[PDB]
RNA sequence: CUACAGUCGCGAAACGUACGUCC
RNA sequence: GGACGUACGUUUCGCGACUGUAG
């Protein structure tokens, strides 16, 4: 309603007409910033021309949000505002939306979409285009698609009225830059990429600013790991076992991997696992009722591996219990599922051991040190003042319900009520409101930037535990890159602006050559039938002359014969996407495959078997020989449309 | 020093001190370490920053002085080596106390929320009269101001709590001369 | 924790004192609580408000990576800021702000040449105390040499501020290529003159207490013969002098190209000789260009053959006949299937005509390897001794190591043992325990030493005076006066600066002429130099729309060359950030002039000199 | 010495003699050189440091007496003759032989580490009856005890072997008259 | 100056999994 | 189903530089 003076100081260099880099650190400055401009920009039209500013939204309940402003305030002006998302472009027009509003506030995929079919022909149509978070305008994002059709018009030398294109960001991000001068360049690309002359910044308002900044302190507490590692020697133990019964039946399996030795607990060993597994779908033995035995069995080994190599990662991060919680849950599953001689046997082998790790795990000794001192650190503040407010940031999806299981049940932590958000004294979430001042980023690595309320600072605490230094070096560089960002910024200040338009036009001009040269057309589509088998059983699913494609991104599969050989389930979660809604989640109709092989969808008026290649191995009929095509553009054969007419 | 000597000054021990705290050679000047080191693990880790001491109960004659000055927030009082270690000094059944809050302000527990004014010791002493459950907070010379008096169930020895603010590395207390 | 011993504070003693020394401590892990010693006394002893910055020059990532965790377990407990730069962490945070926030930091050298060559780092007077690892290689041309010519070279001329403290902790100074103890005691004040440093401390006092920790082992020399019935030798050399007489009858030459004159079958002599005579067929000028090809190609293959004969007959003197066997035949499977001439189904034809012979006389029992033989014979015997010991067996050749391997898996009496590549009893690791046997390499604990050739046990032996001569040139050297000392150690230092700056003008010209670069076995024309981009001054290649109708392409992609039967990998497809350009190796080409009428050899890119046009997309 | 005498002490064969021995014409007194002496490679030289005899089997009558002095390491027993070359003595399920280990231990083998006391034989002598299966090895004076107990499998030839490490030079065994 | 093993540095590329977003 | 981005980990390739051994 009222504005103040860095909120004007930001809005002084968007008013004269050229594109701008607005970089404010309040989360409801760039709203008002934005309205300012926006304000500004239709009363200087004369009579009877039109402004037509669009603002882009990432996000939906940005978008939901930027609707609601910017609807409850141009409405005593009389101007049009609406907004498309994908949950409200089906059924409804989008050109006689553009031509009747004004300040429309559209999501970017929407605006790709229709530039690549047709309507919304050029980018002319508007006067003002505002990014929210330009920062992502990076590489094949849909705010650089944009900006790829705003550039080759301008560039073209074909141009028209192109418009203003200002930016709201809050950090312009370095990147992988080491000193000043590779960080003056990250810039550079960056404004030409966005087509910009002038970075505005709050350099006469800093008292302004700094009440309102949102500025914690760090408190970097490396900590170690355990010493009595029982748990990892137990299941070091049945992973050797499951190794050495998957020999047996595949001697030459050192022969399927070119990694080094593998170590129980990384992310190097789940890659040998991924490795070996993807390997040994390609067999062709000519027995081919014994190779759906052998593959099927190769699968649930390397399944059973992975899974107490998750196991493992769980009991070194989280508490140890969390760990034979997750590997009962998936042995119920599969108990649930069905049964084997293979999995009966690999159940009865973790039922000899449940005992002897369910009493290792029941020990008062053995608590993660990173946890023993995680709720130390969560008595201490609260003891000090019992009206803090912390968050939990966690990395894995699978870590953030552990530790909220592990405050149900400590007898130090009983005033804490877990608030997962992925009467909430704690939210233990994963990714992000600037009312908690205690952040603890439990092992988690552009900074974790809480500034978006219209509040205040009043000092947090930004506590950061780990267990190894790489955690802890990695911020104490990114404090170094975010000291050089702002440099880079006030040495780009000082330039001229009639040397830094001509500038930018190198590197546009550069990068439109490099971008036009890989403009290579498809290669030659393979012409003949080849056929699909599923990756666990192998048998016939259909061949590929039966693959049509819905929207050249999604395919179904339009035989009678496959009707019978998927069997169907609902979704734990349906929705909508863009023609669709997600009705059922398909899986093989063997005895005990029940590979997930896709979904089935409600596209017009029919319901179709959308299936996905990343689980199927493509056989030639011709040779013989099978492979693992594992993105639908990379499996290149002879794409036919689909055609309502046939069925 | 000032009035009658009526106590010699506590030590505190090196089995039920908490983890993270780091008392001298001397054994009467407590500091908070940069990391914390290994220790022991029995029943007798606090797991917070609680210290006790080894100075017994008697019929009367009970007063101790530690400098409290260049300590972020403490909590200071008395408590009873029958508490489970996982608890919090002042917040038990029994055992009294006088906090530092946050809020700048000299606030006291007892098993409720009393408090005093905005009021900060460089230097407090707590009085005992052991036979009947007594207490006087003397800070400094003002005419023996205490402002906070508190009874004690003496059922058990006073072996008397103190609690500092653990999260500031090298922040301390010392103990001094009565 | 752990202890301190007394040699181990001995050994820091006199560096604590403030002068630059060489610790020569022997191995055992003990260098690394000696360095911990003094660090911990160094970095206390500044008083507030200043500070020390203890900088340790590691060499081998493995070595940096361990004594990067020694540090950190060992000193964050007190409160200092341990780090480490490497060549593994990306291109990241310019080093200059790491060394400001930090105070013991792990290098590895190469990078601390970096950041003063381009001057992201001002100089040496940053730090306070140097410690190198294995400072006995600081040498012609090491890093830790390019390091010590910064300091020496700020030290003497524009007198800068403080300098560090410099440490050095090898085990052994290493007095090679000296006769007698003069020798030695010039080479070893060479080396103290090289790292600046004026005492070469090791313990005296409690030798026996150090002896009661390291063991040095009596040795077992083993001087067994070679064969006699060498059927295999008699049919090779009768291939070797027809293939020599066939490329005799077509060069006519042969025997003047080379300079080796005397040449014996089955050595580097006639490995010197097969190469030097590969250099000189290539160059030849003529004016039939179908006669070029012709003969080069022709020559191409019969030295080829020649030099994998060679090489078959030194492989197969140290190791089986069946590991030589299984090397020339997938040798001759894999060119049979390279490329099809007369000439290679000659030789093809010649050698199967005699393959079964070889096959029946090479697996015979009774012709059996008396090396290996008596190695197995060793292994026997102390294993039947005590069956808990472990070997670590060094070969000379990664061949060997695996045709070993190969062996000790085709012994059955040998069902006992692990072998490992470099839970184990035996390991064959080549130039990197109860039993260190050396095949050939020149508590409870023996070292053997089997060879053929006797006289590289004088070689052992040369080597146990030369260890004697170092002790007493250090116990000469360690009696000295300490000013005498310096003022030599100066003298050597400012001569060795002055030689160091007058002859450094090594500035090539680059040369403007047009040249062609031919195929190095076809000889057939590939590209011109004037063609050819260099895109980041390290990936040279080739623009060029006639250059691509010369290469067949079959990781990723590797050419070839496009003739009929030619064969020839000249680089590897490669993808540049968008692009798919092919690279190319100099090593298989020959260059020619195209106004003179030369055709001049060359090694690696940076040799040959032209006119370097920078790559673009335009 | 003192009770009958029933046979007379083996012979060695040049056959299968070790490759860095050096017995000579008496055949009853071995000898260990440095470098190991070229002879013809077959499948009865033995290429290892076991060393067998040369006399014909009987029913019960055997009697021996080697001097032990003078050597480190050594291991002299009795068992089958028909085995493969490229095996060695003691290892075999049927070996009535004493291995005296370099950690300094009497041991014997029965395949089983049958490990005895810690006695250092002087002068030991094989006394073997095949027909009236008693196994008796009296070593040096004391009231003629055996110290050892073989069972044996009497259905083989059972030649008398020696083993021994011969790799420090100047090594000897040699047989006396009894 | 030829082969042989051992090492470091600089740039370019691909892949796996996890997390978040959008259609 | 698909597309994008981020983080961690692994592999590949090219170009240099350095030391030692034997000829
Ligand atoms: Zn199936
Ligand atoms: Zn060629």
């Amino acid at each position: 309603f009222k504005p103040r003076n860095y909120q004007l100081e930001l809005a002084l260099p968007a008013m004269k007409g050229k594109n701008t880099i607005i970089c404010a650190p309040t989360g409801c400055g760039k709203t008002f910033v934005s309205l300012l401009i926006c304000e500004h920009h239709l009363k200087k039209f004369p009579q009877g021309q039109k402004g037509k500013v669009v603002f882009f939204a990432n996000q939906i309940p940005v978008y939901e949000q930027q609707k609601s402003v910017f609807s409850k305030y141009f409405e005593r002006h009389g101007y049009r505002v609406t907004g498309i998302s994908g949950a409200t472009a089906e059924n409804v027009p989008v050109e006689q939306i553009v031509e009747n509003n004004d300040i429309i506030i559209l999501t970017p995929q929407i605006l790709v979409n229709n530039l690549k079919k047709g309507t919304i022909p050029s980018l002319s149509i508007f006067t003002l285009m505002i990014f929210d978070e330009c920062h992502n305008t990076s590489k094949q994002h849909p705010y650089n698609m944009i900006m790829f059709n705003y550039l080759d018009q301008k560039l073209g030398g074909s141009s028209g009225p192109l418009p203003q294109v200002i930016g709201l960001t809050a950090s312009v991000g370095v990147g992988d830059a080491k000193n000043t001068d590779e960080a003056l360049d990250y810039i550079c690309k960056l404004c030409a990429s966005l087509d910009a002359s002038v970075i505005a910044t709050v350099k006469h308002n800093l008292e302004e600013l700094e009440q309102v900044v949102y500025k914690p302190q760090k408190f970097f507490r490396k900590v170690e790991s355990r010493i009595s590692d029982k748990f990892k020697y137990i299941i070091a133990q049945l992973m050797r076992d499951t190794e050495s019964l998957a020999k047996r039946i595949c001697k030459d399996l050192e022969n399927l991997s070119q990694i080094q030795n593998r170590e129980f607990g990384t992310q190097k060993y789940e890659q040998w696992i991924v490795t070996v597994q993807k390997a040994c779908m390609v067999f062709q033995m000519p027995d081919k009722d014994e190779e759906s035995r052998i593959c099927k069995a190769l699968f649930l080994y390397t399944s059973h591996l992975r899974k107490y190599n998750d196991a493992l990662i769980i009991s070194e991060h989280a508490r140890m219990k969390d760990a034979l919680d997750y590997l009962k849950d998936f042995f119920s599953n599969v108990r649930a599922a069905g049964f084997d001689e293979i999995e009966q046997d690999l159940t009865q082998r973790f039922e000899e051991k449940l005992q002897e790790l369910e009493s290792v795990s029941r020990d008062p000794s053995n608590e993660n040190p990173k946890l023993e001192d995680l709720c130390f650190i969560l008595q201490e503040e609260y003891h000090l003042n019992p009206e803090t407010i912390t968050i939990l940031f966690v990395k894995t999806r699978a870590l953030v319900d552990a530790l909220k299981n592990w405050i149900e049940g400590n007898p130090k932590l009983s005033f804490l009520k877990p608030g997962i958000l992925t009467d909430h004294n704690i939210l233990i979430a994963t990714s992000v409101i600037a009312q908690c001042n205690l952040v603890i980023l439990y092992e988690y690595v552009i900074k974790m930037i809480q500034t978006r309320g219209r509040g205040r600072a009043r000092g947090s605490k930004c506590f950061l535990l780990t267990s190894n230094a790489g955690v802890i070096e990695k911020e104490q560089i990114n404090m170094y890159k975010e000291k050089m960002m702002n440099d880079s910024i006030l040495r780009l200040q000082t330039w001229d602006e009639a040397v830094f338009r001509e500038k930018i036009l190198h590197i546009q001009t550069h990068e439109k050559f490099i971008r036009d040269s890989q403009e290579k057309p498809k290669p030659v589509p393979d012409k003949e039938n080849k056929k699909l088998l599923c990756r666990k059983c192998k048998a016939l699913a259909c061949y590929t002359a039966d693959v049509r494609v819905i929207e050249e991104c999604h395919y179904t599969v339009l035989g009678d014969a496959f009707k019978e050989c998927f069997v169907s389930r609902p979704h734990p979660k349906p929705k909508q996407f863009s023609s669709f809604e997600k009705r059922a989640k398909i899986f093989c109709a063997r005895q005990n495959c029940s590979h997930d092989w896709g979904i089935h969808v409600k596209y017009k008026t029919f319901e179709i078997p959308v299936i996905k290649i990343e689980s199927f191995v493509v056989e030639d009929i011709a040779t013989g020989v099978q492979t693992l095509y594992s993105k639908w553009k990379d499996f290149h054969f002879e794409k036919i449309p689909f055609d309502p007419a046939e069925m | 020093s000032r009035f009658a000597q009526w106590a010699i000054h506590p030590t505190f021990n090196l089995k039920s001190l908490s983890c993270s705290l780091e008392v001298s050679k001397d054994s009467r000047t407590v500091t908070v370490s940069h990391r914390p080191q290994p220790y022991r693990w029995s029943c007798e880790r606090f797991s917070t920053s609680q210290v006790l001491c080894s100075q017994a109960l008697s019929s009367g004659k009970h007063y101790w002085e530690v400098d409290t000055r260049n300590c972020s927030h403490w909590a200071v009082g008395v408590a009873s080596w029958e508490m489970s270690r996982d608890q919090v000094l002042g917040r038990t059944m029994d055992s009294c106390c006088v906090e530092w809050k946050g809020t700048s302000q000299l606030s006291a527990w007892h098993m409720k929320e009393t408090v005093l004014g905005s009021d900060r010791p460089g230097v407090v002493g707590i009085w005992l009269n052991l036979e009947e459950g007594k207490l006087a907070f003397y800070s400094v010379d003002n005419q023996e101001k205490l402002l906070y008096e508190c009874t004690i169930s003496a059922s058990s020895p006073l072996y008397p709590a103190f609690w500092l603010y653990g999260l500031h590395p090298g922040n301390y207390l010392i103990i001094k001369q009565v």
